[PDB]
């Protein structure tokens, strides 16, 4: 049994959560990744930086779909991340699929996650998240969105970003180059710019995980019949379609 | 409710009627009993119809679910045990009687299951109130091997056998189609054969016909 | 209690061995078709009833358990031991085989080193009985590991034993006869007590021979008793 | 006897030409006894609509219980619930309480804010949705009602005559049940605006 | 030994106090401004967002101003993730009330319901306490238009004219020097306008570090607003702010 | 002292000690393990040491069969070895039951890095100091190396080792595949895989072994089984062929 | 779940907690109550710094129990609250089950009761309260005031003031409260009450709140026009030299 | 037995029967089946023997709860709405409350009176005349006829006078007569003198 029903994240004499502020110690210390909002789309990429050449880096996925339409990457503790994925895909399901028959817009996720990032601040026996998250999602009546999500809960809403560890030069070359009248195509050429400045090693399709929410993709909804599905806006490139994107770059 | 699924040389093929009724009386006379588990396991169900679509929903919910945490597509056996274990910790309660068919990497596959928690195999099934008269055409004309076309036109000779004869059946017949290589192809209203011919007279009335005592507008704004 | 050092060690589990090691000496020793277990007790007056203070305990009918360190401890252990024999029997039916055993003790020992609301056990346990397919002897530490051995002891006297015990591994590598192992357990009791000289003492010896016993685990008493005395008594000289 | 049958009454609802119309009568009986002709079974939230037939005390539970959760729906969501969404809503509701269900039958009208389309649908006491394009009928005189819109009814009708056509179908139906009646309304409803009616019939 | 990592989040100070909710109001003290002032016609909420960036979607970043229901309102000031978990509590407790007696919430009602949650966190459960003030606006049928405040104490009281977060003092005093009981809305949306412009720590306040709502009167009843970034903007220019 | 180098907490360089220190404890058994990926089966070779006389050899062994498919192999103490395969044993039948087939080597590798990832947050549990290297022949994935640690970690991998001389087996590897330009070893018969490894370990740690140093198991599709004293030196005779 | 001994004994036998739950009541806006010969009041001072209060509103020192009885306070407000809704429903709940009215006493004990119990018990922390609790037993004319501590210990007073100076009015009361003729009238009692309150209030009449209680559920709150009037006969008797 | 209730002008009659039975024999012929929720709200209330106290002091207990706690009294409207919610609950509890109760009100803000009739079952209506059991069946009849939303209450007092013979002539149970009670602007009080009007 728990001995720790105790809060085991405190304010100290200046007011800090302690806590909280190493788990974002932990998230400067993590890989960089970013996210990019186009007019028709949105963007979210990472390095795959792989702890030996005998991992088949394939098997690790850091983008990962929460739903058919919102799509989720991280900087940070890798299996934190993995268990708030698990754990965002399931509330998906219990708090909305399965009481208003539809997945919920990405904004309301975000709060669902956020609140769970919440209670491991606040509750008995834990300790924070080591992880920020981006998520990226599109719903019918907000259209395309870029959220961020820091070990406190905290989520802020954002035209583009970046976290991890080359963060603050990527978020400067980012503020330079967004504007409102971006293509996806554009936003998808800009991410793959930050993230060479982040990246020593090889910079290609294998080692870089990059993937999208932007038009309907019918080839990826597994069925025919019904004409008010037409996919997910969810759609992962693959190292091929990435090197496409390199040679011209 | 009249509701088939037959196997074809390379998948699987289920079809069901389309009446809705609340004893003699015909609520809905085009619903749909052809149910998504996943994008290429569908089900057909028969019984209480909340249950067949609570307990359809709620399992193709956790499939998602379980296909998302294991990255592998989802089988139709994980489909029809967790539907199986469902319907009998409930004693039969949830009154569903289901045919759960579709392919996934093993192959393609066909089953029952009953609302108590028991399950069958086979290559041609039925449930429902034309569970016999489907049945009686499915003994005459099944035969191992058989083209999808084949498939198809016997699925859907089952359920006219249905909608004809039996009368807790009747109106359309809807079809799911699912091929070993391909996506699974839903095609609602597959048949319509019974259109309720032109009215003798219409029926639309000489407005203010009606007696109005009281008028308002009514505020949706905010 | 769970806290790992720096090293990766876990203190609280490497003192508990020391509670272990200060403790009185028992051994097991596994023979041809079955195994042996011997206990240093000792008299520490005239006060205390001759072998009327009996620590050797079985569990179901064929398993015998000894233990060295804190006695209230070894026996929380064997009453845990015999609950999960128990359950194991009502469901397959089949008395526990010995391995199946090892591990629910094993399980149940880690699990103490797991939590620092928790302390692990204060000793190490021999224990062992007959199966379906032979005799098996096993000792499990207080940080929940364990192996089967050839012969084991534990306590004081422990490297006495132990090299008195690795020599007739060496010169019996054919077996060795369950009524040679009662009487050889009883002179590497006896040997062990060099040590813990300073106090007179008292042996019990009991076996599981499938020979001998039937598979079930009974205490070596009276007339059997004298003579392993005596074999190691006269031999000590 | 039954407790769709102690209070009565009945909700009906239409699909017309970018419109749909949704009507009720008001009574409220214990048994025989008439008791109130001016319980309306029918409720909105935002813009979408309501009508409840069956037991009263689980018809006014209900109101009251989807009030509130359109009411946090609309302070989470930011906007208004949509008919598609609140079906759907409602049928998890009634779910819920499976084995111990609230004896109504529940009835969905509304255009979509954002599609423009008319939409309604149907439930029974568990959930089971219906979600048929034309018309839906519910409680007492559901056999009469039903024998009426078929009839009765034709697709893309003006809301002037789909007014027409539902109130009569309404009425007739009404004056066949013993339990229903005692006054009846009509909500017709456009993207624009919604006009409530209510009718004169007679009070036996 | 489990005992030896218990902050101990709900004991006394020999002086008297709970050192979690003193050092919990620190950090709040380090938070955004945010004012509150009521006129005999309706309430104002003015807050700046302290997380700022070009890049930042301000037309979607509801940080600091919240809606508890339709005549009710909160400004926060503290950890927004620890808001959200109080607001959602407040949001159903005035829903549970609508359920119960078919009558709005009267506004008290709601602050002392979700003061008394935070008080508790205070005194049992060695929990650390929700790092939030709150100000509260909402008008009902029995006081008309109020306004409150409520901090990890768990203490709450009423007032005029109000600020919580970064500054307190500085807007406070500029609040008692221009506020007159008369005022009316109009010039409560200048007074916290012109406060939060003096209060500051930036070289200018600007439309993208606002958040603003008021509280109003069809007739007879109340409408409440969120401005918008345009209608921001466009409501410092008046003012003279821009 | 420092609390945070004794619960599972974050240190102010965000970094949680005891996790740390649990990766320090997979060493204690001063035991390597390496594991390859045939054409159609996955073998793992384990270092095997009994120094005492008085220890039965057959019941020393970090290698377990978890499901029939399954198989693990552990660097790391044996009680924490044991509280692992038992879990992973159980979770292995239950999600059998439950969604009607085997669990697949990746998926049983994610769970027990979930459950790992727990210790890791809880302050009341430690984490358990082993690495578990899960293998199998997937009817999916085809034969299949997935490795967990104590930080909630798991990939898969082409081969992999661990443990002490983990760093030397690694590169002597990473070397092998350089020239093979693949993923595994091409061979036809998991006898001739397991004789590669074997030789592969031989030279990376340059020591010979008997029959008795190792502890081989192998996984074939449907079958995950270990191979004793005698299996495993008819594979070592026939490596004293070419070298 | 959390359960530590928060309420515990130090080396020389006293409980910490409860002593530091005191030292917030010190630190609380001075409340006082004086006994008259057929009434109760209780004047409660009132920090001066902001004219920005609405007064309306804010939460007032002095509460109603029941119709008959009435409790002031001095400590940490948010746990004044938890004490009074617990006292209301003991109120509202000894009549349902006594078909009749709690008495002051039994009130008082039952308050008194629940601060204990913060001392006595597992993961809690005592009330940063005491509290002045006055009224009429039903259909009695006798008047009642009693005062509680954090510990759970509970007397009855003739007068008795509490919070920040209450050390000062005591004085001022202790020589001021004739025992044998307590302020006859309603009006005597209530400037008796306004008196000890200037010594302590600074900027007076402003910054007090008198409540008056009398027999049969009669109690109100004055205006402050009516209390600032007894400000003004306070100078007159001073004024004269 | 016997619960009547009638709204006029400016006020709310409420009639309710004073006998008891239990078994043969009626045990009381003066019993007074109502109960003051707060100063201007008073309910009446007839049903199963236990529960229909029971429900009435519970209520009435926990509107002096919210009177207090506020200092304010609930308009007839809200206390209505809660006591349904309470005997909603009731219906799918263990063991239901089986009690119909009638609120008579005087809504001090907007100024009417307010008379709603409630069931068991949690069934709230509200009407200018309303009773239950069997109650409506004698009366309704003659309510319907006279009623006048303008009558004064020596009006109401007369028309419930007639409703309480026909009751007297036609009911085959002796119920001992009504104890009549008038809600208005000013509080409730009763009409100690109905035995002759």
């Amino acid at each position: 049994t728990d001995r720790y029903s105790f809060s085991l994240t405190t304010f100290s004499p200046s007011g800090k959560l302690g806590q909280i502020d190493y788990a974002l110690t932990a998230v400067k210390q993590g890989v960089t990744s970013l996210g990019i909002k186009a007019t028709n789309g949105v963007v979210i990429a990472t390095e795959k930086k792989s702890s030996s050449p005998l991992a088949m880096s394939e098997t690790l996925s850091k983008v990962s779909l929460l739903t058919p339409d919102i799509g989720a990457v991280y900087s940070g503790m890798g299996p934190d991340y993995r268990v708030l994925v698990d754990k965002s895909r399931k509330v998906a399901h219990t708090s909305y699929k399965r009481i208003y028959g539809e997945y919920p817009p990405t904004k309301l996720l975000v709060s669902e996650v956020a609140k769970i990032m919440q209670e491991a601040t606040q509750s008995g026996g834990v300790r924070p998240f080591g992880v920020s998250l981006l998520i990226a999602g599109h719903d019918e009546f907000n259209g395309f969105s870029l959220y961020q999500v820091d070990p406190s809960g905290s989520y802020f809403p954002w035209k583009a970003t970046a976290i991890g560890k080359g963060s603050v030069a990527a978020k400067t070359f980012l503020e330079k180059r967004w504007n409102d009248e971006l293509e996806l195509e554009d936003a998808i050429h800009i991410a793959l710019l930050t993230l060479k400045e982040s990246v020593e090693g090889e910079f290609n399709g294998d080692t870089i995980e990059l993937a999208i929410i932007g038009d309907e993709n019918p080839d990826l909804l597994g069925y025919t019949g019904i004409p008010t599905d037409k996919g997910p806006r969810f759609r992962k490139l693959t190292s091929q379609e990435i090197n496409d994107r390199l040679e011209a770059l | 409710t009249t509701i088939v699924g037959v196997k074809f040389n390379n998948g699987v093929v289920i079809a069901a009627d389309t009446r809705s009724t609340q004893g003699p009386i015909v609520a809905d006379k085009n619903c749909a009993k052809l149910h998504r588990i996943s994008p290429k396991i569908w089900c057909a169900g028969a019984g209480t119809a909340a249950d067949t679509e609570a307990v359809t929903q709620l399992i193709g919910s956790n499939i998602e679910l379980h296909s998302l945490y294991t990255s592998r597509e989802p089988r139709v056996v994980s489909a029809l045990q967790m539907l199986k274990q469902h319907l009998f910790k409930y004693q039969g309660h949830i009154g569903a009687y289901l045919i759960v068919a579709g392919v996934d990497p093993t192959g393609s596959h066909l089953f029952s299951i009953h609302a108590h928690g028991s399950t069958d195999v086979g290559y041609y099934l039925s449930l429902g109130s034309g569970s016999l008269a489907a049945m009686a055409v499915l003994e005459s004309h099944w035969k191992q091997d058989l083209t999808k076309e084949e498939a198809i036109k016997l699925a859907s000779d089952a359920i006219q056998a249905g909608i004809w004869n039996d009368l807790g059946s009747g109106s359309n017949v809807d079809v799911c189609v699912m091929e070993i290589g391909k996506d699974a192809e839903y095609l609602r209203n597959y048949l319509t054969p019974n259109v309720r011919e032109e009215k003798q007279k219409s029926y639309k009335f000489p407005r203010g016909t009606t007696a109005v005592l009281k008028e308002s507008i009514v505020n949706i704004c905010d | 209690m769970s806290v790992f050092s720096p090293d990766g060690r876990n203190f609280q589990v490497e003192y508990a061995v020391k509670a272990v090691e200060n403790g009185t000496t028992s051994i097991g020793i596994k023979c041809n078709d079955g195994v042996v277990f011997a206990v240093e007790k000792l008299i520490t007056s005239k006060l205390l009833v001759p072998q009327k203070n009996v620590k050797i305990q079985v569990v179901d009918r064929h398993i015998g358990c000894v233990y060295s360190g804190l006695i209230p401890d070894g026996r929380h252990l064997v009453n845990r031991g015999r609950e999960e024999a128990a359950s194991f029997k009502k469901l397959y039916k089949t008395p526990i085989p010995i391995p199946a055993f090892a591990d629910r003790l094993g399980q149940y020992v880690q699990a103490h080193t797991l939590y620092n609301s928790v302390r692990p056990f204060g000793v190490s346990t021999i224990f062992g009985g007959v199966d379906k397919n032979g005799a098996h002897l096993y000792m499990l530490e207080p940080s929940g590991s364990y192996w089967g051995y050839k012969g084991a002891a534990t306590g004081k006297g422990r490297q006495s034993a132990k090299a008195e015990l690795e020599k007739l591994v060496d010169h019996h590598p054919e077996g060795l006869s369950a009524r040679e192992a009662v009487k050889q357990a009883a002179k590497i009791i006896y040997l062990a007590h060099e040590d813990n000289k300073e106090k007179d003492f008292e042996l019990e010896i009991s076996w599981c021979s499938l020979s001998e016993t039937n598979g079930l685990h009974k205490f070596v008493k009276g007339d059997l008793l004298q003579e392993a005395i005596d074999f190691a008594q006269k031999e000590i000289n | 006897s039954d407790p769709s049958s102690i209070n009565g009454g009945i909700v009906v609802a239409m699909t017309g030409k970018d419109c749909v119309a949704i009507a009720c009568d008001l009574r409220l009986g214990s048994q025989s006894l008439g008791v109130s002709n001016k319980f309306e079974k029918i409720f909105h939230y935002g813009h979408v609509f309501l009508g409840i037939t069956g037991l009263a005390t689980d018809v006014t539970t209900l109101n009251e219980m989807f009030r509130y959760k359109t009411n946090l729906y609309k302070l989470k969501e930011e906007r208004a619930i949509e008919p598609e969404t609140f079906t759907q809503l409602v049928s998890s509701s009634l779910y819920e309480r499976r084995f111990g269900p609230y004896f109504v039958g529940p009835v969905v009208a509304g255009i979509n804010s954002k599609s423009g389309k008319p939409f309604i649908a149907g439930f029974d006491l568990i959930g089971c949705i219906d979600e048929a394009k034309d018309f839906i009928v519910s409680g007492t005189a559901s056999d009469q009602l039903f024998g009426m819109c078929e009839s009765l009814y034709e697709p893309n009708l003006e809301p002037e005559d789909l007014f027409e056509t539902i109130s009569q179908a309404l009425l007739n139906a009404a004056d066949r049940d013993a339990l229903s009646g005692w006054g009846a309304v009509v909500y017709i409803i456009k993207k624009d605006e919604v006009v409530k009616r209510y009718l004169k019939m007679r009070q036996d | 030994g489990s005992r030896r990592y218990d902050s101990r989040t709900t004991i006394f100070s020999p002086e008297g106090r709970l050192y979690q909710v003193e050092y919990a109001l620190e950090s709040i003290s380090h938070a955004g401004t945010a004012i509150g002032i009521m006129a005999s016609d309706g309430i104002v909420l003015a807050a700046e967002r302290k997380v700022t960036s070009t890049l930042l979607e301000q037309d979607t970043s509801t940080e600091k101003l919240y809606k508890l229901n339709d005549k009710i309102a909160v400004a926060v000031a503290g950890l927004t993730a620890d808001a959200e978990i109080l607001i959602n509590t407040a949001r159903i407790h005035a829903q549970n009330y609508l359920k119960t007696y078919n009558e709005d919430i009267p506004v008290e009602i709601l602050v002392r319901r979700l003061s008394d949650i935070k008080q508790g966190y205070t005194q049992h459960g060695g929990l650390r306490p929700f790092g939030v003030s709150f100000i509260y606006a909402g008008y009902d049928d029995r006081y008309g238009y109020q306004l409150y405040t409520s901090n990890p104490s768990g203490n709450y009281t009423g007032w005029k004219a109000i600020s919580v977060g970064a500054n307190t003092s500085a807007a406070q005093t500029l609040l008692q020097m221009d506020y007159k009981d008369d005022m009316k809305v109009d010039d409560a949306i200048e007074l916290a306008l012109k406060t939060l412009s003096k209060t500051t720590d930036s070289s200018a306040l600007t439309y993208d570090r606002l958040e603003f709502a008021t509280i109003r009167k069809n007739d007879g009843e109340v409408y409440q607003k969120i401005f918008k970034p345009q209608e921001i903007k466009d409501i410092l220019v008046k003012t003279g702010i821009t | 002292a420092g609390y945070d180098r004794h619960i599972t907490i974050f240190s102010p360089e965000g970094r949680l000690y005891q996790v740390e220190y649990a990766f320090k404890a997979t060493n204690q058994t001063n035991i390597n393990s390496l594991a390859v990926r045939g054409k159609d089966c996955t073998v793992v070779i384990s270092q095997k040491k009994v120094p005492d006389k008085l220890l039965d050899p057959t019941t020393v062994s970090y290698i377990f069969c978890i499901s029939r498919t399954i198989g693990m192999v552990v660097n790391g103490p044996i009680p924490d070895a044991r509280n692992a395969a038992l879990r992973a044993k159980a979770e292995a039948a239950e999600f059998r039951y439950k969604y009607g087939y085997d669990m697949p080597c990746d998926v049983l590798a994610k769970r027990m890095a979930n459950l790992s990832q727990i210790y890791t947050q809880r302050a009341y549990m430690r984490p358990l100091g082993v690495i578990l290297t899960f293998v199998s022949v997937d009817e999916e994935l085809g034969p299949s190396i997935y490795k967990t640690d104590p930080a909630g970690y798991y990939v898969g991998y082409k081969a992999t080792a661990t443990g002490p001389k983990q760093q030397e087996i690694t590169t002597n590897l990473e070397n092998h595949f350089k020239k093979s330009k693949i993923d595994h070893i091409n061979e036809e018969s998991w006898e001739k895989v397991v004789e590669f490894a074997i030789t592969h370990m031989i030279d990376a740690l340059g020591t010979e072994f008997s029959k008795n140093d190792l502890e081989v198991g192998v996984a074939t599709k449907d079958k995950f089984f270990t191979l004793s004293a005698e299996n495993i030196e008819e594979r070592l005779v026939a490596i004293a062929e070419q070298d | 779940g959390y359960d530590r001994a928060l309420s515990i004994f130090s080396p020389d036998g006293h409980i910490f907690q409860v002593e530091y739950a005191l030292e917030a009541v010190k630190r609380g806006t001075c409340a006082v109550g004086v006994k008259g010969k057929n009434c109760v009041v209780l004047g409660c001072e009132r920090r001066s710094t902001l004219k920005l209060q609405d007064t309306r509103i804010t939460p007032s020192k002095v509460s109603k129990i029941d119709s008959h009885v009435v409790l002031s306070f001095s400590g940490l407000n948010a746990d004044s609250r938890i004490l009074i809704e617990k006292a209301r429903v003991e109120a509202q709940s000894h009549r349902l089950t006594l078909e009749d009215p709690v008495t002051v006493e039994y009130l008082t004990r039952y308050v008194a009761g629940v601060q204990q119990r913060y001392t006595q018990s597992g993961g809690v922390r005592p009330f940063g309260v005491s509290t002045l609790i006055a009224g009429f037993d039903p259909r009695d004319d006798e008047p009642k005031l009693y005062q509680t501590e954090p510990s759970g210990i509970y007397s009855s007073w003739s007068a008795q003031t509490i919070g920040r100076n209450s050390k000062t009015v005591r004085e001022f009361l202790e020589k001021n409260y004739d025992r044998k003729e307590p302020p006859a009238t309603v009006e005597e009692c209530v400037k008796l009450t306004v008196r000890s309150l200037l010594e302590v209030v600074q900027t007076g009449a402003k910054n007090i709140e008198i409540t008056v209680v009398k027999p049969d559920s009669d109690i109100v709150a004055l205006s402050s026009e009516e209390i600032n009037q007894y400000v003004t006969q306070i100078e007159q008797e001073k004024q004269e030299q | 037995d016997i619960i009547l209730g009638i709204r006029v002008q400016d006020s709310v009659i409420l009639a309710s029967s004073k006998a008891v039975t239990r078994g043969i024999s009626v045990l009381k012929d003066s019993d007074d089946k109502t109960r003051q929720l707060s100063p201007h709200t008073l309910m009446s209330f007839a049903g199963e023997a236990g529960d229909t106290v029971q429900f009435a002091e519970y209520i009435q207990a926990n509107i002096q709860l919210y009177s207090i706690r506020e200092d304010y009294e609930l308009s007839p409207q809200a206390v209505s709405s809660f006591v349904r919610q309470e005997l909603a609950k009731s219906i799918r509890s263990r063991r239901p409350y089986q009690v119909n109760v009638l609120i008579g009100g005087y809504d001090k803000k907007k100024n009417k009176p307010e008379l709603y009739q409630i069931d068991y079952l949690g069934t709230k209506v509200e009407l200018p005349y309303g009773a239950h059991g069997y109650s409506g069946f004698y009366t309704f009849s003659l309510l319907d006829h006279h009623y006048r939303p303008d009558m004064t209450t020596e009006e109401g007092l007369d028309l419930l006078k007639l409703c309480v013979q026909e009751l007297e002539k036609r009911m085959p149970m002796d119920f001992k007569g009504v104890i009549v009670k008038i809600v208005d602007k000013d509080g409730i009080r009763q009409v100690d003198d109905f035995q002759a009007q």
